[PDB]
């Protein structure tokens, strides 16, 4: 069964990231070697042992229908199950058009090298518009993973998703950080933190990253591209199984394809 | 006391050639931003005009007559101010929208020849220092010796003060900018200083003698005649032939194992001081060998000096690794570059003799021979280049990485220990030159008897 609302703010992910060199790359060694080593430790958090992808569990699913669930489609991507518009509550779809490069200021590069920012999610029309001018939720806990691609720290927005929970607790969703926070809506008051990375960050941050640097050369400059890395998400909770179609996976992989809610057994 | 002044002038040629042929690639890459495509471009358009500008400058020299000054040592005059400021601006990197790589290419060859301008006039100059062979071939040994130390010197500087000078590997996967550029500026200066005052230190004291009444003093012809002659003669073309293959077969070494000391067989990913540990020795070597030849040294310095390398090197046969017996190996090899750095070098004065009291009319040909020997010395590096950038593509390399594949360790294994050991072997068995102890005594009668 699906997790709820306030499970997808509750849950933590943890993501993994892998590096790949580009074979015709044969300049800016020393450079790109160290733009290499401070990028590998401009993440601090990640899952130190090897991510398993793949179908895990595939049993034939019990489930209601869900709160919510993520859409990406891609031209050449890895598939996982898909569920109908009927069965999610509500969706974001990532499109990844929207990201364009930007460039990575390095200390040592006579031409600074060009990133690709991460996709973004978007909604269907009339259902994040209330604002309710509630910003007070900004405030996420500490998080020491601030870097050029992944800010969990600034707190731009909150906005409440109308077609969820408009009587009482109201869920707020900043789609600067594509993070999402939970209320309980009581005069006396207790409420949770976020983990540091959510799960719907790390479902929208997971694509493929090719940085590249452009080199005077003979009969104009060049471009070459320096390496990529590769980012996935898995689950760092008990249960948590990204439920897709009928079939039930642990982690995600670099570009994926499908619709995917996260639940339980 | 004139011998060590003379002696000095190889180091300001030798420390930036040695600076350049192991630092320029690294530079061009990482330091300025130049790609593979146009830094192979420069570096092998470099290295072609440095052998074409060769016979020409030797000519311009045999034109060129005594005017107020000695009469080769203006072309040191001439070269040493705008030699420098060449070898000082081609590291520095120039920041401009349009065109910036040309500069390299343009400042490299301008230097290259320049620099050659600069060397050819001074090797040539052994003939002229002192007439007698004694004094002379003190010169000789005295020179080559501190050319090898300046291999040192410029190696050790560059490394030293620009950081570990070492083949760049890319980290398998299963400090600023102007700073660093300073730093190469750096290099350039003190070594452009150490250029400077070598050459300076150098023309105060040799003041060359002028030659004496010659028989033939009108109708010399520089163009034609001077080659056709040295073509008719035959030992000079035998001693090159010699010579060839043993300087082949030890710049293929030292060229290759850069690589080879981290790919194969090396436990060390830096070379660290190894190359600087084999040079000094031959450095310190030379004047052995220079009294092994006092001590009969006709042929057999050459004999014993090729041959010392066979066994020392190829106890890479046996190949199971020992760090300190390795570094042994590398002094052993050290000895035997530093005999074939200083014999055939300097047994050319004694072709010249025979050459010239065989034809007495011939005059001022000297600096035909001096040039075509240092442009076959380029050729053959050359040539060395040529072979092994050829077997490695064939074999193995396809990319540069840290990890390589076992197909690389065979080729450059065979390539730096058994490739040299034939070609020495071949080199040495064709290396029985005509004059020997009888013939340079022979000669020197004649010498002494001219006037
Ligand atoms: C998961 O999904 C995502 C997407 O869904 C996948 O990510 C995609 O990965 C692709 C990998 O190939 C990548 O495609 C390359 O993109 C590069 C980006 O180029 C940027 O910059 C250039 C211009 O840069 C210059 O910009 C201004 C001037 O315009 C200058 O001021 C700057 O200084 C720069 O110099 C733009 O053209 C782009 O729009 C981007 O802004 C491209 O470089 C690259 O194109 C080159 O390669 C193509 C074939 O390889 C070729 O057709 C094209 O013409 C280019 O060729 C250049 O390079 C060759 C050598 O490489 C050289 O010889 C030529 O002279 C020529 O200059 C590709 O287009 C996608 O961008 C990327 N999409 C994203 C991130 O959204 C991911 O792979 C996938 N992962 C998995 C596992 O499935
Ligand atoms: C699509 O996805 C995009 C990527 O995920 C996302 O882009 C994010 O947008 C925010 C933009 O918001 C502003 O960012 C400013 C960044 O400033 C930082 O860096 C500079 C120098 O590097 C420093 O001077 C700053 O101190 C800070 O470290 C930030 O300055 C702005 O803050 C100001 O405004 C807010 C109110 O909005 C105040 O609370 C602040 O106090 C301050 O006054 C502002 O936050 C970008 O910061 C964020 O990093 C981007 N994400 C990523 C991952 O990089 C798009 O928004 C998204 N779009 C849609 C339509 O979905
Ligand atoms: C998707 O990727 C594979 C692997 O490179 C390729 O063979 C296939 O043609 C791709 N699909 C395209 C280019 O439409
Ligand atoms: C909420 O979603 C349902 C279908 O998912 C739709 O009937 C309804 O109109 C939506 N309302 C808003 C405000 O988005
Ligand atoms: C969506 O969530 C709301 C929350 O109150 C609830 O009505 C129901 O679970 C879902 N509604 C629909 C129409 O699916
Ligand atoms: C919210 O908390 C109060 C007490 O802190 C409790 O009475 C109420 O049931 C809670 N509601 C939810 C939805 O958690
Ligand atoms: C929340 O924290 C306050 C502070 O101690 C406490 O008094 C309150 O009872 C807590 N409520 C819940 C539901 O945890």
């Amino acid at each position: 069964y699906p997790a709820s609302p306030r499970e997808w703010t509750s849950i933590e992910a943890e993501l993994h990231i892998s590096y790949r060199w580009d074979p015709n790359l044969k300049g800016l060694m020393r450079p790109a070697n160290s733009l290499l080593s401070t990028v590998k430790q401009d993440f601090p958090d990640i899952r130190q042992k090897p991510p398993i992808f793949g179908p895990i569990f595939t049993n034939i699913n019990l489930m209601g229908i869900a709160p919510i669930c993520v859409t990406a489609k891609r031209k050449n991507g890895t598939n996982v199950g898909t569920l109908p518009s009927t069965v999610c509550n509500v969706t974001f779809t990532v499109d990844p058009n929207q990201q364009t490069y930007q460039t990575y200021t390095h200390n040592q590069f006579r031409h600074q090298p060009r990133f690709p920012k991460p996709p973004n999610i978007t909604f269907p029309q009339g259902t994040l518009l209330d604002k309710s001018t509630r910003f007070c939720q900004g405030r996420p806990s500490s998080c020491s993973t601030r870097n050029f691609w992944f800010r969990p720290a600034d707190y731009n927005q909150c906005l409440q998703i109308s077609n969820l929970s408009s009587t009482a607790e109201w869920v707020l969703l900043d789609q600067t950080r594509n993070s999402l926070f939970w209320e309980n809506k009581t005069k006396g008051a207790n409420q949770s933190q976020t983990p540091c990375v959510q799960v719907l960050a790390g479902m929208t941050i997971a694509t493929s990253y090719l940085g590249i640097s452009a080199v005077s050369e003979f009969f104009g400059t060049s471009l070459t591209p320096l390496f990529h890395f590769h980012i996935s998400t898995c689950l760092k909770t008990q249960g948590a199984f990204y439920i897709c179609g009928q079939s039930i996976h642990q982690c995600l992989p670099s570009n994926w394809t499908g619709t995917c809610t996260i639940g339980y057994v | 006391c004139n011998k060590l002044c003379y002696a000095v002038g190889g180091a300001p040629y030798q420390v930036t050639g040695c600076a350049l042929g192991f630092f320029l690639q690294i530079y061009l890459l990482d330091v300025a931003q130049v790609g593979p495509f146009s830094a192979s471009i420069i570096l092998f358009v470099g290295r072609a005009w440095d052998a074409i500008t060769d016979p020409l400058v030797g000519f311009c020299i045999s034109k060129s007559s005594w005017t107020r000054l000695g009469r080769l040592m203006p072309w040191i005059i001439f070269s040493t101010p705008l030699a420098v400021i060449a070898y000082f601006l081609i590291w520095f990197v120039p920041d401009f929208p349009h065109g910036q790589t040309y500069w390299y290419l343009l400042f490299y060859c301008l230097f290259e020849t320049l620099v050659t301008c600069f060397h050819v006039p001074y090797s040539a100059l052994t003939m002229f220092i002192s007439t007698e062979q004694s004094e002379r071939d003190s010169a000789t040994a005295y020179r080559m010796t501190v050319e090898v130390l300046g291999t040192v010197l410029g190696t050790a500087i560059q490394g030293q003060i620009v950081g570990q000078a070492d083949t760049p590997c890319f980290q398998d996967l299963n400090t600023s900018h102007r700073e660093t550029q300073n730093a190469y500026l750096l290099a350039a200066g003190v070594i452009a200083s150490i250029y400077v005052i070598c050459a300076v230190i150098l023309t105060l004291g040799v003041r060359e003698q002028r030659e004496p009444y010659e028989a033939q003093q009108s109708e010399p012809m520089s163009f034609f005649r001077g080659l056709r002659l040295v073509m008719s003669h035959g030992p000079y073309i035998k001693l090159i032939a010699g010579f060839l293959f043993t300087s082949l077969a030890f710049m293929l070494v030292e060229g290759n194992f850069a690589l080879f000391c981290t790919y194969t067989l090396g436990f060390r990913n830096e070379f660290q001081n190894l190359l600087l540990a084999i040079m000094l020795s031959a450095t310190l070597t030379i004047p052995i060998w220079q009294w092994f030849l006092t001590r009969f040294g006709k042929k057999t310095a050459v004999y014993v000096g090729i041959s010392s390398a066979v066994p020392f090197l190829i106890l890479v046969a046996l190949m199971e690794s020992n760090l300190i017996v390795t570094y042994v190996v590398a002094v052993a090899a050290g000895i035997s570059v530093a005999a074939a750095f200083l014999l055939p070098w300097s047994m050319l004065p004694d072709v010249i003799d025979d050459f010239h009291l065989k034809q007495p009319h011939s005059h001022g040909t000297e600096p035909i021979f001096f040039s075509f020997y240092v442009f076959f010395t380029k050729f053959a590096s050359g040539v060395s280049l040529g072979i092994s950038t050829l077997s490695l593509d064939f074999a193995g390399y396809q990319t540069r990485g840290c990890s390589q594949p076992e197909r690389v360790k065979f080729t450059l294994k065979m390539l730096v220990t058994m490739a040299p050991i034939v070609l020495i072997l071949l080199g040495l068995l064709l290396f029985k030159l005509y004059p020997i102890d009888e013939e340079r005594r022979r000669q020197n009668k004649k010498a002494l008897q001219a006037l």
